[PDB]
């Protein structure tokens, strides 16, 4: 070998973390969309 | 440790649902029962 002319290691890679997109609809997340329309076609019925 | 994002489904509220409708129909039996006295009365 001649003399070391670039120094280096060895690291790690992992995919980057990727932009936090939370969509235009993140607030609704914690509810499933099922229980927000039964929340609404009960909100009709009770009012009925 | 792998524990998880999970919203609630259906089935974590759904006695919630059942005792509503149970409490509609109880007012829809007193609702009629409310007026037929009067109109005895």
């Amino acid at each position: 070998f001649s003399k070391p002319f670039m120094s280096l290691g060895i690291s790690i890679m992992i995919k980057k973390p990727q932009k936090s997109k939370p969509g235009v609809f993140s607030f609704l997340d914690p509810l499933a969309y099922e229980i927000w329309m039964c929340i609404v076609f009960a909100y009709i019925g009770v009012s009925v | 440790s792998k524990e998880k994002t999970s919203a609630l489904s259906l089935s974590n509220v759904a006695g919630v649902f059942y005792i509503l409708v149970g409490g509609l129909g109880l007012a829809m039996l007193v609702a009629l029962i409310e007026f037929c006295y009067k109109s005895r009365a």
